[PDB]
């Protein structure tokens, strides 16, 4: 109740700073001056184009990566249990294959971008 | 143990971050089984009594089995006041 | 009965995916993901599934971005299309609004059994157990419970994410 | 009356918050572009007057036109002029941009910057110094203060 | 009463936002061997307000080009989050009482990068499109580090609850038990905020404003305090973690006065660190937090895991 | 100065006092003047349910000590 | 069962439809495949809740890994596709036929 | 004590749900009041919509979503 | 096919999870715990023909206690005829049920 009680008083004050931006003062809008920006003139293509990522093995890495914290993050409650010795060896397995991942991926060229 | 000495010299003395992760690693690795306490944390997580401890039917052949909280009977948790 | 507000979360989660599902252009196609994976986290709140919920949403948003970023690089055009700039995604768009709203009128109304089996309706409430709890919670302890009982699921994820990594370099090296 | 009283009030209000907090465009063309740097330098601090510069033009209030425009210039500058939102207002800065200058007679120089844009206020000399063009942002902020726009939308 | 409450935690984030504007510029000024604003007001005290004065009444142009929902929802989005995630923050009775404080945090700044990235996409211009992409860029680079360092911060708590956190350094401050994670979570802290030297987003010098190039008036001044707002939430977030104070809870008063001055440092800090460096490139900070913070990062969070276990001090509260 | 910037920072503090006092007042209030009751599992929720609903007035935070069992 | 259940099952049905239909890009068959696992993974969540089999709690957790390990493999492929034609479009995969 | 007040409450509960049942159901020509749904003849714990099922929409809200819902 | 090594080898790698009442952790108990267990005790032996008829009573109680799908028709029933005598204007409901009465500890 409350949290989306804070969310929709949040929201509502945004949109109502926005709407007295854009209402209170005078508008004098003509096709020159909203025009996209360039520094001086006008721009060749289009930013629609295709814009090369250079880092896509680094955003794939990451994707996979982001689990291994999903994985990881139980463990203030799982460090609660009767047998640590399981609970110690599974998380330090986790944690080594994270770090040898890693290394592989270091060793191969994999975290330079592209040329 | 000659040419690792040169090594782990080469080692620090370009990568020292690779080198205190390994060291931090390997001895958060072994460390733990040489450990005297890990028994006495085991102690602890096992001591703690989340849900209620049933009572069991008197047989009439339970020595060990205390009759109330109070009797020296069941076990004892002195170790832990002194930890 | 009571605000409907699992109901209403379930809506807005289907017309995400109503949204996300007609192809309009990935970014907007994201951008229904993302309030479809928001919503559902609010909706497994709803039951007492806090941790995956939020777990859910965090993995989504990481996810998301990635991807956002993917369809600008290769997936990009002059015009970008939304859900009024073409006949088809509009077509899609008001197909699957129409289906969603015809089947909660059809259950709302008559227990009427669509694929699998009945309709039901009063509320979701109703099912909820009156079992109390302890000092600890039942979600956490079944999830942490991977480490200590799920030596083998452990296992089979850490190779699969090692052999994952290997895999994905393997098919952008290129040659 | 009432009304006049509450539309001077707020006119008061507005050309005070207009004028306090003035941010032009970072925009220089020649040696002039040397003594607006000196300006911001600690001896004159012209932050110290809510005078602070932003690079977009969406996010500037006053452009200063410091250096010669040049024929291969002068439509850039019209439309980084075009691109900054209402209220906007333009100083003159030097001989150069003032009327030519050193290069009025040459044949790549626009003879004075307000055959592009209106101008508020002319600073003059080659270059200025910086306590003048120091007075000239101040002059700008008297003729802001003076301004009455509400006033003459009430009596309308 | 609960809109009492929340209207007396948003309206004094927002003032406080704006005069730390007016401080950053006095701060940065008496550094550069000048002054800053003294001539609005007193000592400058009226700056902020003739700055939102003018920004709130001078025109906001929306480009041709531009994609008009997304154009304007964005700033939206980036200022209620920015408000949103101040609720769970202890001081020391938090607004929201959730027994995972720490994760919903998390999300939350996840989703606050998805604002910066829909305006530079919805602006339909070459530098915003750019910035975007060094947005995403940036956080690739720091979200599993800062993710990483958290949980290892936080297994010395026993639970993501942040009131807990409180307790748990009753006695010492938890900086002095992990201060290699303090200064690894503090660098991740200033790179999330888009902050000197991390400041890519934006990148005067580079992109002319960046992402957020097109916006004029209301919409800019709107990210503008949803990034200053970011800035005081993320360091007041440190200040609990790592600094933590005596509560005593017949005059919570008193937390509350140590917390806002530890909050106060770490803001100037953040400040005196913009002043004082120069910046970096958007591929030398992917590989700065991947290979550096990244290995130790994994390294301590073996240690973490084992010294609990190793030294039978494991915290409370499963 | 150096110390001109003083007076904006100690505004900037004064800001950030607000809330944090405000919210535990607003507990204290909405409490009977006695630290807002934490319910993080179910235990304390039945707790303070049972509370409620021997309070006889509805509210929680209305103890009854001992001289409610006669 | 309740509408929640029902509408959840709706979702699964929506994503696999726009899954299958294929309109002209790679990466939307990618989100709806993604949208499938969001599916899956809020009516596991909820059928686990509901019935408080503690022990399977981990279970969605588990799914949602090999959900990303999917979608990073999509995505590979989806370079290399690219790469070839500079468009992700499905129409340029058609060099080999039944 | 807890649990002791506990299955008073709820059987009480029960009880008065079984008593209104048996006044409703009177005209229905073949509704048998308080008959199962189980084959076994054994206790089953109520699902919380035979406890709540006639109240009111309150007590319902704070039976369901009172725990989830207090921060 | 199914090459059981586990069975063999004693491994158990995957049957802790496989039922609802299998050694949950903290001893917390599945909300099905009694039919599951009696549906099993019954079927296990006989073998998975005779199960689908000598054991259908313990399964159908199982299904009924995981789905609710008839308390659920049996409780919409009873407010389909306590809203109609309402609307009819015979019913007068107690004061427990509108929340007059007090509450007992
Ligand atoms: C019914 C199904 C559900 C309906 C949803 C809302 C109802 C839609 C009605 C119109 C909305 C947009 C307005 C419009 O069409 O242009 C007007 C007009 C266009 O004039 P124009 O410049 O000549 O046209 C330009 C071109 O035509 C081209 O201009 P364009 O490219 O900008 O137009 C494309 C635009 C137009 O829209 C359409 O094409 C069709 C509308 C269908 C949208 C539904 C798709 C499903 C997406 C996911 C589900 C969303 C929530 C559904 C639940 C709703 C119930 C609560 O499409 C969108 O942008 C859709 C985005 C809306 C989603 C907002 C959600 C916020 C996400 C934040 C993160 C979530 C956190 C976790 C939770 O623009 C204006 O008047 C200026 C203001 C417009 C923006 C103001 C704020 C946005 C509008 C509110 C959206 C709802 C938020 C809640
Ligand atoms: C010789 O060769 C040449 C070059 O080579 C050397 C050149 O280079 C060159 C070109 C160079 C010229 C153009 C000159 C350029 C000058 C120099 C290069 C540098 C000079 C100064 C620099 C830019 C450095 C500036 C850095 C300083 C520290 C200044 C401070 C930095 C700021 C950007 C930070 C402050 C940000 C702004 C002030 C905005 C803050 C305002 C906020 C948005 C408002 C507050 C938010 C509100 C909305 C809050 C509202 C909330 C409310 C509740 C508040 C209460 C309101 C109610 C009414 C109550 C030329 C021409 C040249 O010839
Ligand atoms: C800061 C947080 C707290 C703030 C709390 C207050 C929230 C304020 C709400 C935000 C809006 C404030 C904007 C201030 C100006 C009003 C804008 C608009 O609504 O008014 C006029 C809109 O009016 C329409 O033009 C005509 C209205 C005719 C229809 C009547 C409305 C229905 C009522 C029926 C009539 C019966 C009598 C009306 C009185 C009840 C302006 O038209 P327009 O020129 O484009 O806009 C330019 C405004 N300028 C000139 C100031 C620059
Ligand atoms: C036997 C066949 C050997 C050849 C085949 C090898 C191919 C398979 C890979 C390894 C086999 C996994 C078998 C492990 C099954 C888990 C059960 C057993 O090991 O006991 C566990 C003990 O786990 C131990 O830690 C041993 C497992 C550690 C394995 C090390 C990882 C390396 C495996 C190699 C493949 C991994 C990927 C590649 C790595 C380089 C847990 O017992 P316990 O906790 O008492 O009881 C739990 C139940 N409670 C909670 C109710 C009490
Ligand atoms: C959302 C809640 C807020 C709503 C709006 C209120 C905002 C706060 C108002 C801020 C008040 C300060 C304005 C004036 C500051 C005093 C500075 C003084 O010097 O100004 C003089 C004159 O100031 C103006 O005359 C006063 C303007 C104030 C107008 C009163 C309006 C009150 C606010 C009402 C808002 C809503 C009205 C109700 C209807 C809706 C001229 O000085 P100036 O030459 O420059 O500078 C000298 C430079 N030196 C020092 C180097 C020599
Ligand atoms: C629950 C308590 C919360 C408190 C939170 C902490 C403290 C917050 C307060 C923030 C401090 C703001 C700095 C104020 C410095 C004092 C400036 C003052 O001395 O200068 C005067 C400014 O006077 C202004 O009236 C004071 C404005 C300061 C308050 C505005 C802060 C915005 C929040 C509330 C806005 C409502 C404004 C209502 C008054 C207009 C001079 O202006 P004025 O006397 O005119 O002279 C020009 C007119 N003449 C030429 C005819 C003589
Ligand atoms: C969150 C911190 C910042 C707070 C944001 C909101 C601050 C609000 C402060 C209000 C200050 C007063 C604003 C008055 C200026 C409005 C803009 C303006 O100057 O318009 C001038 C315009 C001139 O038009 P014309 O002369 O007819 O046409 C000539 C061109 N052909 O005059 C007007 O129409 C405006 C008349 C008064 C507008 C109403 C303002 C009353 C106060 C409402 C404020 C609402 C706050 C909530
Ligand atoms: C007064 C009547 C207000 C009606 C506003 C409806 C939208 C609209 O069309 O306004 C148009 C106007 C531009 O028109 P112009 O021609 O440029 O100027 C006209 C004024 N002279 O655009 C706007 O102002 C839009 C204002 C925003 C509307 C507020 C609704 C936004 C909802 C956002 C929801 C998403 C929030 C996401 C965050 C939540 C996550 C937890
Ligand atoms: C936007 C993203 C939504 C994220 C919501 C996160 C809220 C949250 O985590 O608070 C959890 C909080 C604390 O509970 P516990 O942690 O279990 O401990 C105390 C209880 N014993 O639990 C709750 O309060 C849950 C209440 C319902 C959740 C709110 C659901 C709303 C989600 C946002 C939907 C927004 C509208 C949908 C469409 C968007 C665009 C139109
Ligand atoms: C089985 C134990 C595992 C647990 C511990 C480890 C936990 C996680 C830490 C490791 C994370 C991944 C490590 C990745 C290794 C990458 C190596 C590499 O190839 O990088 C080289 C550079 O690194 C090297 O120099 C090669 C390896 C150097 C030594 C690495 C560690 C060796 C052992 C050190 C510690 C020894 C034991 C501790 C003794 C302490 C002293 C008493 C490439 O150089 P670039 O930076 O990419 O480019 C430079 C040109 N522009
Ligand atoms: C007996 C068992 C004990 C176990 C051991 C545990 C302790 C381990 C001891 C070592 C810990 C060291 C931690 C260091 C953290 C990482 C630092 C690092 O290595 O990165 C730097 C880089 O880091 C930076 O430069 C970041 C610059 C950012 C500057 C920001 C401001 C500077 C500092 C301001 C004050 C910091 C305040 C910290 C605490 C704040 C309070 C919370 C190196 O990068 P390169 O020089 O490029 O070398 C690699 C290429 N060959
Ligand atoms: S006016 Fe003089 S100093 Fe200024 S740009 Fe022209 S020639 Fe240079």
């Amino acid at each position: 109740m409350n949290i989306m009680l804070t969310l929709l008083t949040n929201v509502t004050l945004a949109s109502l700073l926005v709407l007295i931006a854009f209402w209170l003062p005078q508008l004098n809008a003509y096709s020159e001056k909203t025009s996209p920006y360039e520094c001086g003139f006008d721009p060749m293509g289009s930013a629609r184009l295709p814009f090369s990522m250079k880092f896509f093995l680094v955003a794939i890495t990451f994707l996979l990566f982001d689990l291994e914290i999903a994985l990881l993050l139980p463990l203030p409650w799982a460090s609660q249990t009767n047998n640590l010795k399981t609970m110690l060896t599974m998380a330090l397995f986790l944690l080594i294959l994270l770090a040898a991942s890693l290394a592989y991926e270091w060793t191969q060229k994999g975290l330079e971008w592209a040329e | 143990a000659g040419r690792i000495a040169s090594f782990l010299k080469n080692a620090w003395a370009k990568e020292p971050v690779l080198v205190a992760s390994f060291a931090i690693g390997g001895l958060a690795i072994i460390l733990p089984s040489l450990s005297p306490y890990t028994n006495y944390a085991i102690r602890i997580n096992r001591a703690t009594p989340y849900n209620y401890p049933v009572p069991l039917r008197d047989d009439g052949n339970m020595p060990d089995v205390p009759s109330h909280p109070q009797d020296p009977q069941g076990p004892s948790l002195e170790w832990l006041k002194n930890l | 009965m009571t605000m409907y507000i699992a109901f209403i979360l379930s809506t807005i989660f289907v017309i995400g995916f109503v949204g996300f599902s007609s192809k309009p252009s990935p970014i907007y196609g994201g951008l229904g993901l993302i309030v479809s994976g928001g919503v559902g986290c609010g909706i497994v709140l709803n039951f007492g599934g806090s941790f995956l919920g939020l777990m859910v949403f965090l993995i989504y948003l990481g996810g998301m971005l990635v991807v956002f970023g993917y369809t600008t690089a290769m997936a990009t055009e002059m015009y970008p299309e939304v859900w009024v700039s073409n006949k088809t995604v509009f077509g899609a768009f008001v197909s699957g609004l129409m289906m969603e709203f015809c089947m909660v009128y059809y259950a709302l109304k008559e227990e009427e059994v669509e694929i699998i089996f009945k309709f039901n309706g009063l509320g979701d409430w109703v099912i909820y157990d009156t079992g109390d709890s302890g000092f600890f919670s039942e979600e956490a302890m079944g999830i942490a419970a991977l480490y200590s009982y799920g030596t083998w699921l452990v296992i089979v994820t850490g190779w699969s994410l090692l052999i994952g990594v290997v895999v994905i370099m393997e098919i952008t090296r290129g040659n | 009356s009432r009304g006049e009283y509450v539309v001077a009030k707020l006119d008061d209000l507005v050309n005070w918050a207009r004028r306090s907090s003035l941010w032009p465009m970072t925009f220089g063309l020649a040696c002039c572009a040397v003594e607006m740097m000196h300006m911001a330098a600690p001896r004159y601090d012209m932050d110290r007057f809510g005078v602070v510069f932003r690079a977009s033009p969406r996010q500037s209030d006053v452009m200063i036109v410091a250096g010669t425009l040049t024929n291969k210039m002068a439509p850039a500058l019209r439309k980084v002029y075009d691109q900054m939102p209402e209220p906007r207002y333009v100083v003159s800065m030097g001989s150069c941009a003032n009327g030519g200058g050193y290069y009025h007679y040459s044949y790549s120089v626009v003879r004075g910057c307000d055959r592009i844009v209106p101008v508020d206020i002319y600073v003059p000399g080659c270059p200025p110094t910086a306590e003048a063009l120091l007075y000239g942002i101040l002059q700008l902020q008297r003729k802001i203060k003076r301004e009455k726009r509400l006033r003459i939308w009430y009596r309308r | 009463m609960f809109m009492i409450n929340i209207l007396s935690l948003i309206i004094p984030i927002l003032l406080a936002v704006a005069f730390l504007t007016l401080v950053e510029r006095k701060v940065l000024g008496y550094m550069q061997l000048r002054k800053g604003p003294n001539v609005v007001g007193p000592y400058g005290l009226l700056q902020p307000i003739a700055d939102a004065l003018k920004l709130f009444t001078k025109e906001p142009l929306r480009p041709a080009t531009s994609s008009i929902s997304m154009f304007i929802i964005a700033p939206i989005l980036a200022l209620s989050l920015a408000l949103t995630m101040w609720v769970p923050l202890p001081m020391p009775y938090p607004l929201i009482n959730m027994n995972l404080g720490v994760l919903f945090m998390l999300a939350m700044s996840s989703l606050a990068v998805y604002s910066i990235l829909w305006s530079g996409w919805a602006s339909n211009s070459k530098y915003a499109l750019i910035g975007a992409l060094r947005a995403v860029a940036q956080t690739i680079s720091y979200e599993v580090t800062l993710a990483i360092i958290l949980l290892s911060v936080l297994l010395m708590n026993g639970s993501y609850t942040l009131s807990t956190l409180i307790t748990t350094q009753e006695h010492i401050w938890m900086i002095f038990t992990s201060w290699p994670l303090a200064m690894m979570w503090f660098i991740s802290t200033l790179a999330e905020t888009n902050r000197a030297p991390f400041d890519l987003t934006e990148g005067e010098s580079e992109l002319v404003s960046g992402f957020n190039v097109e916006y004029a008036a209301g919409p800019f001044a709107m990210f503008f305090m949803a990034e200053y707002a970011n800035i005081i939430m993320m360091n007041a977030f440190t200040a609990i973690l790592f600094l933590g104070a005596s509560h005593d809870p017949h005059t919570p008063e008193l937390y509350t006065i140590n917390f806002v001055l530890k909050t106060l440092a770490l803001t100037i800090t953040f400040l005196w660190i913009r002043a004082s460096y120069p910046r970096f490139r958007y591929d030398q900070l992917m590989h700065l937090l991947w290979k550096s913070f990244l290995p130790l990062t994994l390294a301590l969070c073996m240690w973490h895991i084992s010294l609990p276990i190793m030294t039978a001090s494991i915290p409370p509260q499963s | 100065m150096w110390f001109e910037i003083l007076p904006g920072i100690a505004v900037m503090a004064a800001c950030l006092f607000i809330p944090g006092m405000a919210t535990a007042h607003i507990h204290k209030f909405t409490n009977g003047g006695k630290e807002k009751r934490v319910a993080h599992f179910s235990y304390q929720w039945n707790l303070m349910e049972r509370d409620r609903r021997i309070s006889g007035v509805n509210r929680y935070h209305v103890t009854k000590g001992l001289e409610n069992i006669d | 069962m309740p509408l929640v259940y029902m509408n959840i099952i709706m979702a699964f049905a929506i994503a696999l439809a726009g899954l299958l239909m294929y309109r002209s890009h790679l990466m939307s068959s990618l989100l709806c495949l993604e949208g499938m696992m969001l599916s899956l993974f809020i009516m596991s969540t909820l059928i686990i809740l509901n019935t408080h089999f503690t022990l399977a709690n981990m279970m969605p957790i588990i799914l949602l890994v090999f959900a990303a390990c999917e979608a990073a493999l999509g995505l590979s492929l989806l370079v290399m596709v690219s790469n070839t034609y500079g468009t992700d479009y499905v129409q340029n995969l058609n060099l080999l036929q039944c | 004590l807890f649990q002791a007040e506990k299955d008073r409450r709820v059987l009480q509960m029960l009880r008065e749900n079984l008593e209104e049942e048996a006044i409703i159901m009177k005209d229905v020509p073949d509704w048998k009041v308080g008959e199962s749904v189980f084959h076994t003849t054994r206790w089953v714990t109520p699902m919380m919509g035979e406890l709540y099922g006639l109240r009111t929409n309150e007590e319902i809200l704070s039976a369901t979503y009172g725990f989830i819902w207090y921060t | 096919p199914f090459f059981d090594v586990q069975k063999r080898l004693g491994l158990d790698l995957d049957r802790w999870m496989t039922i609802q009442s299998a050694e949950q952790p903290h001893k917390i108990p599945g909300r099905c715990h009694a039919f599951e267990k009696e549906w099993i005790e019954c079927a296990h032996g006989i073998g998975g023909i005779r199960a689908e008829k000598e054991c259908k009573i313990e399964f159908d109680d199982f299904v009924e206690c995981l789905l609710r799908q008839k308390t659920m028709k049996r409780l919409s029933a009873i407010k389909r005829q306590r809203d109609k005598l309402i609307k009819e204007g015979k019913y007068t409901p107690p004061p427990h049920h509108l929340g007059k009465e007090d509450p007992r500890p």
